[PDB]
């Protein structure tokens, strides 16, 4: 769940950019119950194409 | 007639691309971003959702 985090986290940097904050919002807003959802329910699988050998 | 996040998902890109346009803002981790949101696997994955829905 660190591959989608990924993809707000541009938003972590910009906290110090000063950009727009509809723009900004549109990283946001990407965060929803229905596509930040679905990575939860897809990265499942991404995290486990790596299954820790150990 | 569909949801408009889906379609902000391509014109976030636009946003994102614009607001990189600071510097400030390593493109590396906003690319990253594109890759995600221009990910195949959230349409793949969408598909589904809906199926379920």
């Amino acid at each position: 769940s660190d591959a989608v985090q990924r993809a707000k986290e541009v938003l972590e940097e910009i906290s110090c950019y000063p950009e727009n904050n509809d723009a900004k919002e549109l990283k946001r807003i990407l965060t929803q119950p229905h596509f930040m959802a679905l990575l939860q329910t897809h990265d499942v699988v991404a995290h486990e194409v790596y299954s820790d050998e150990a | 007639g569909s949801l408009n996040l889906e379609r902000d998902v391509q014109r976030i890109l636009e946003l994102m691309e614009h607001v990189q346009k600071t510097g400030e803002v390593n493109n590396a981790k906003l690319a990253s971003l594109q890759q995600v949101l221009q990910s195949e696997f959230f349409g793949a994955v969408r598909e589904v959702y809906e199926t379920v829905y």
